[PDB]
RNA sequence: GACCAGG
DNA sequence: AAGCTCAAGTACTTAAGCCTGGTCA
DNA sequence: AAGTACTTGAGCTT
């Protein structure tokens, strides 16, 4: 399972695949993915 | 002035919640938004659909030989009114509250905006019980902002705590996501009898003359139509009318006659009453009445039903009510609409006869109808309005031919009373127009039985391209004149001709093809879209000594005057002219007695009335008072000058009235009109524009055309908009020089460039041929650093085939999965990690069919390094569905590259050619590098002088810090502007002129002249790398001809020819043109029979024997049979079996596809060519 | 966005250089000439502390992550 | 392939 | 008569290159 | 719109 944002409401949803998307308490209908930790490297260029 | 900082942060750091701070921006949307208002109120809708009238079914008897055919059960159904709801969600309710959808919403889902639309369905059962009912019809979009969004009045708090920009100005319909707009088009005026002549007219009815009269009247809903005076060489005149794309044609003394019960005496003495007897006139009539006394009838009743005969099998009317009123029908619907009373049109028609015999009697000159002066402006919420009548009609006429067939069947269920009946016949027909609407707003295709007077059906609606603010207003303000003129090659109506003083914009129209066509609004000409009440207009009118003629009477001197339409009276002409003036004295002192204190009673005279007082002149236009009220016109506002109070004034009284433009230019006794200031006159991205009034006209014009397209900041709300390709300048700040109208407008928000100190001088060498410098020092420092966001979506409901079920889904299916590029990008969920770096060979979304149940790939077809800002799941709708739609947002990083287009503000568009090193550029004596250099020999032949001022005044902005006014018209002849600014630079402590001591770079000695450094904004633009370059060593070809394809998607190729051509054969490079045109793009070795001389003759051998030796080719066409015996030599087999002798003469030529392509086809064309070979 | 640090013909560090402008003309009662008093003499260091648009707090009340 | 854009 | 040059009148294809984007059914 | 060459019918002469 993931972990998404409501987009209206802003609600954690941890929803698993195959399923009905929407937000758990706002009945909105788009969810954003949020950034986790990741190591990424960019030249000061 | 000073820049405004300290309020710019305090709106920025807590909104205004009391009132959108900028409200110009919003007078400046004004038109469309307000188009739509008044359709939901003021009561449009409403008008068309009960102007459409009632719609008839019933059972046919069969007159059979009584001519009355008797018919029981007849419903004429009628439509009450129409609602538009406020969008709610997803149609029905789904275990929910019904919430409302807002436009943020509508742009991320990529989806329409749209709301339930009800229409009030009425009975008729040949009877009065009339019961109604609500019908669902579909689902209508809904302009952002407007009286029937849900952000109209909200203030810019309410707005940012939504998804929306602060200052949002609305006026755009959504669909899919891709905001379209309704372009406003240009018409003829309305109601107004113009005259023309075009020779088309003459040689289409070769008794024809190119006279003719036109107008174009509009009934109170906006639903106008066109009928034309066609005048004839004999000397009657046909009454062009056109119905359902079909002509008409009907001669005017019949309709005349038709129209009242009249005696033919009140006919003349209604044309030519004057000057009793004047020859030109009273001998055409005579011949008019004597060429309709032939063949036509006399009374009302006889000419009507004559008429109605004619006309009945056209006409969509009831089949059977009545012929006397189809004949008062058809002068109810079709001669003249604005006129509601019979015998006004009776009035208004002699009046335009009148005018036309006096147009052939030379005293009257050929009106031009491709000006300002006789042109209106169609708003986008009237044509929706109109759009929408006509697909209400077509859906009232078609429920109609369907009870029509269940009549026609044989009786299947017959029974006009039962309810059941009509559930069942709206069951059967299409029942939803507002798909027929949103279909319009994607495409714009106007797809209706009748054009409604619009002669192009296409192109109504343009994209609306936030790519930069500039474009965004110039995509709200500007108009466009037609495709059926833009095809016409000719230095016509393209000129800007000026009856447009402060309506359309003179400089500002883009270049190119279009150039001249579509004129930008003036930066206040409105468009007044709320009408008005005039009965006042008439009472006050016959109160001020003009009275109509009850009795049939009219003289030389009197000339007529008219209420946009109607004939009020008649008058001697300086009676007219003091008319005119007291009545507009009367507007302006209500008008400016409506603001202050006074209360409001229902206004006299609206404001918005221009009293169109036409002078009598030899060979000159018509006088008739004109005296306007409707709105979809053009509107401007002026000072009124023996008052001292506002006064506005439309696109008639410009060229009868003398408009001083400098409070010191006027002269008295003549001039009766002050302009507030010629600023005024120019559109809004022209104004800002710096010393606009320096420049030489065409370099003003290249820089507002490329204005819009500056790489800048398209807003604030970034994070919530799914365009497809948006474009944000990461460092843009406020121009040093700044027409204090950039501030009233509010631009500060929405910065598009920089500041860069930039020396004149051609010293690198690099930056002759219009190009230029960057100091590269600044281009790492932070230059002009573009971000390109591309907002690709992914959508597995297409790719499914048919049939089975919802199938493919995102994510890694229960399996294995590669680890090698797929696992590093895609997190777990087949949605790509958050911000990492992406390489065009690579997976931005995993899905899976179910079947096959290994994991599908789709990878960044871009070729440039991007990056992952945001992944947004679409959910599919109202709820219950699968993630069925991805969309990944790529940030792509595009910092100067050598090539990308920079700009200032006055046309010296150019490249960054070498980025030349920071220690290897000039400096002055102070220490300050100029960061880029701009070319001299690039000011002549470009009359860029304006852009030198600039330079002084910037240098003497930021020294002081002071912002610089720069509006143009200004700075007058007396003291110049560069004086102004030169006592401000000699007070900061550099040189007057401009100049400044600089020493080179490179040898360390001063330049022995001085040089000149200005402080100028530089809108970067946006050209550099995609449009750029595209290589292509070997790649993908040609289904039919194996030539490269025309791609830079497909790694298309480069078209090479047709003028390549004669450029190397006159280079006399055979070999060239032979290796081009023929080696490299397509290639190949083909088999031809000598023997035959035909290249489709040709059959490889197969079975011969066995491995042996090769296929050797032979002809079909020149062997014959295997009939007989022969040696085993030149024998050889077919595919299918059979044996053949002959066809050995098969050598290998070279020879281009394309012409094998052409031999396919040639002789599919039963024509082959038989090629020799020696 | 956030003001442009080491402005861009000269090398002179403005980075703290605004925070402490914008508290000058907010309660100084001071012109234009405020900046003056940070110690740029320059013009090119200058008009960028002065014509900087702060285009980033009118951006920050975006966060999706509003918990509202 | 068609309609708006753009150099 | 009828042969035969004369007249307006009816059908009928072109309108610079490229290149790049976008939306569309 | 521009303009081309194309083709048919009506009036005059042997
Ligand atoms: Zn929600
Ligand atoms: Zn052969
Ligand atoms: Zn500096």
């Amino acid at each position: 399972t993931m972990i998404y944002l409501c987009a209206d409401c802003g609600a954690r949803n941890t929803i698993q695949a195959k399923e009905v998307i929407r937000c758990r308490e706002c009945g909105h209908r788009v969810m954003y993915k949020m950034r986790t930790k990741r190591m990424v490297q960019f030249e000061a260029r | 002035m000073s820049f405004q900082t300290l309020e710019r942060e305090r709106t920025f750091k807590n909104p205004p919640k009391d009132g959108t701070s900028f409200p110009d921006l919003q007078k400046a949307v004004k038109p469309h938004v307000d188009s739509f208002n008044a359709l939901t109120n003021a009561g449009l809708l409403n008008y068309a659909v009960k102007e459409i009238g009632e719609k008839c079914a019933f059972d046919s008897i069969t007159q059979e030989e009584g001519g009355a055919l008797k018919f029981g059960n007849k419903i004429s159904f009628r439509v009450d009114e129409v609602q538009i709801a406020k969008p709610m969600l997803s149609s029905r309710e789904r275990s929910s509250i019904n919430r409302k959808v807002y436009p943020a919403e509508a742009r991320e889902r990529l989806t329409t905006y749209k709301s339930r639309l009800v229409l009030k369905f009425s009975w008729s059962v040949n009877g009065g019980p009339r019961q109604s009912e609500m019908r669902e019809v579909g689902m209508i979009p809904i302009m952002v902002r407007s009286n029937r969004c849900h952000l109209e009045g909200l203030s810019p708090a309410e707005l940012i705590a939504h998804k929306e920009e602060s200052e949002e100005m609305g006026g755009y319909f959504i669909v899919n996501g891709i905001e379209k707009l309704i372009r406003m088009l240009i018409l003829p005026k309305r109601n107004h009898p113009t005259a023309i002549i075009r020779p088309s007219f003459a040689n289409r009815g070769t008794s024809y003359s190119q006279y003719g009269l036109s107008i174009r009247c509009v009934r109170p809903d906006q639903s106008s139509l066109t009928n034309t005076l066609h005048y004839l060489n004999n000397g009657v005149t046909m009454f062009r009318f056109h119905w359902r794309k079909n002509e008409y044609l009907i001669p005017s003394m019949m309709i005349l006659k038709a129209l009242l019960e009249t005696s033919d005496k009140e006919i003349f003495e209604g044309i030519v009453g004057k000057d009793l007897g004047n020859t030109f006139l009273t001998d055409r009539v005579e011949l008019m009445l004597r060429a309709y006394k032939s063949y036509g009838l006399y009374s009302q009743t006889e000419t009507l039903q004559y008429l109605g005969s004619k006309f009945r099998v056209v006409l969509g009317v009831a089949e059977d009510l009545t012929d006397v009123e189809v004949g008062r029908f058809l002068l109810q619907k079709v001669v003249l609409v604005h006129l509601r009373e019979a015998k006004d049109k009776f009035r208004l028609l002699l009046f335009m006869i009148r005018k036309l015999y006096a147009l052939v009697a030379g005293e009257c000159c050929a009106d031009n109808p491709d000006s300002p002066q006789h042109q209106e402006i169609l708003l986008g919420g009237f044509l929706y309005g109109q759009i929408l009548k006509e697909k209400i009609e077509d859906w009232l006429n078609s429920i109609r031919a369907q009870i029509n067939l269940d009549v026609r069947r044989s009786a299947p269920g017959v029974d006009f009373s039962d309810r059941k009946y009509l559930t069942r016949v709206f069951s059967k027909i299409n029942n939803d127009i507002g798909t027929k609407l949103q279909y319009f707003l994607s495409t714009g295709n106007l797809v209706s039985n009748t054009g409604l007077d619009l002669q192009q059906a296409t192109g109504y609606t343009v994209v609306a391209e936030k790519l930069n603010f500039y474009r965004f207003l110039s995509h709200f303000r500007m108009v466009h004149r037609g495709a059926f003129f833009a095809e016409l090659k000719t230095t016509t109506v393209r000129k800007l001709l000026p009856e447009a003083w402060g309506f359309m914009c003179p400089v500002h129209t883009p270049d190119g093809s279009p150039c001249g066509l579509l004129n930008h609004l003036a930066r206040k000409c409105e468009i007044v879209t709320h009408p008005s009440d005039v009965s006042q207009i008439p009472s006050l009118l016959l109160s001020l000594g003009v009275d109509p003629p009850s009795v049939v009477g009219h003289e030389s001197g009197w000339g007529c005057v008219q209420l946009d339409g109607k004939i009020v009276g008649w008058c001697t002409y300086k009676l007219a002219k003091h008319v005119a003036d007291v009545l507009r004295l009367m507007k302006i002192e209500y008008a400016v007695k409506l603001r202050n204190g006074t209360a409001t009673e229902p206004a006299k005279v609206p404001l918005d009335l221009e009293i169109g007082y036409v002078p009598p002149s030899h060979n000159g236009q018509y006088p008739g008072l004109y005296l306007f009220s409707n709105p979809a016109r053009m509107v401007r506002p002026v000072k009124h000058i023996s008052t001292g109070e506002l006064d506005m004034l439309g696109p008639f009284e410009q060229v009868y009235m003398d408009i001083a433009c400098f409070p010191k230019e006027i002269v008295p006794k003549v001039s009766t009109h002050v302009e507030y200031s010629p600023t005024n006159v120019l559109s809004i991205v022209a104004n800002m524009t710096p010393f606009s009034d320096f420049n030489q006209s065409p370099r003003n014009m290249y820089q507002c055309q490329m204005g819009k397209q500056t790489m800048g900041t398209p807003g604030t709300a970034l994070r919530y908009r799914t365009d497809n390709k948006l474009y944000r300048l990461q460092t843009g700040q406020t121009p040093v020089v700044r027409p204090k109208l950039h501030n009233t407008y509010g631009l500060d928000h929405y910065p598009n460039g920089t500041n860069a100190v930039v020396a004149v001088i051609s010293y690198t060498g690099y930056d002759m041929e219009d190009a230029m410098i960057l100091n590269k020092s600044a281009h790492e420092r932070g230059f002009g650093y573009g971000t390109v966001y591309k907002g690709e979506s992914f959508d597995l409901s297409q790719k499914r085939r048919r049939g089975e079920p919802v199938v493919h889904h995102f994510g890694f299916a229960p399996g294995s999965t590669p680890r090698r590029e797929w696992l590093q990008k895609l997190d777990a969920d087949g949605l790509p990690f958050i911000g990492i770096k992406l390489e065009d060979g690579d997976p931005i979304v995993a899905y899976y069919d179910e079947s096959t149940g290994q994991n599908f790939i789709e990878t960044y077809h871009g070729t440039e390094p991007g990056f992952v800002d945001e992944v947004r799941l679409l959910g599919n709708d109202v709820g219950d569905s699968e993630c069925q739609q991805i969309h990944v947002k790529l940030r792509i990083t595009r910092s100067p590259i050598i090539g990308d287009k920079f700009s200032s503000r006055h046309g010296q568009k150019g490249i960054c050619s070498q980025k030349w090193p920071t220690v290897d550029m000039p400096f002055t004596e102070s220490g300050m590098q100029p960061d880029i250099i701009i070319n001299p020999h690039a000011f002549p032949s470009r009359m860029t002088i304006g852009m030198f001022i600039e330079s002084l005044a910037g240098k003497a902005g930021a020294c002081h810090g002071l912002a610089q006014d720069s509006t143009p018209f200004i700075y007058s002849e007396q003291q110049t502007a560069a004086d102004y600014f030169g006592e401000q630079l000699v007070k900061a402590g550099y040189n007057y002129h401009g100049n400044e001591p600089m020493y080179s770079g490179i040898t360390g000695q001063e330049m022995k002249a001085d040089i000149y450094i200005g402080v100028v904004y530089y809108q970067r633009l946006r050209h550099m790398v995609s449009d750029k370059f595209q290589v292509r060593t070997t790649g993908p070809i040609h289904n039919l001809t194996r030539q490269p394809v025309k791609g830079r998607k497909r790694a298309g190729g480069i078209r090479f020819g047709e003028m390549e051509r004669d450029a190397v054969i006159g280079h006399g490079t055979s070999f060239l043109m032979q290796d081009r045109l023929m080696n490299c793009s397509d290639y190949a070795q083909s088999w031809v029979c000598r023997d035959c001389g035909s290249i489709i003759s040709i059959m490889s051998t197969i079975s011969m024997n066995g491995v042996g030796s090769a296929s050797e080719v032979r002809c079909r066409s020149c062997a014959k049979p295997a009939l007989g015996l022969e040696d085993t030599s030149d024998i050889w087999q077919d595919g299918s079996g059979k044996k053949f002798v002959g066809g050995t003469n098969t050598t290998l030529i070279a020879l281009p596809s394309v012409f094998n392509y052409l031999t396919a086809e040639l002789t599919a064309m039963n024509i082959k060519m038989m090629l020799e070979v020696k | 966005m956030i003001i442009p640090i080491r402005c861009f013909s000269c090398g002179k560090v403005i980075g703290d250089k605004w925070d402490t402008y914008l508290t000058l003309l907010q309660e100084d009662n001071t012109e234009g000439e405020a900046l003056d008093k940070l110690g740029l003499q320059r013009y090119c260091c200058r008009r960028m502390i002065l014509t900087h648009v702060d285009l980033i707090e009118k951006l920050l009340c975006y966060n999706p992550l509003s918990k509202q």
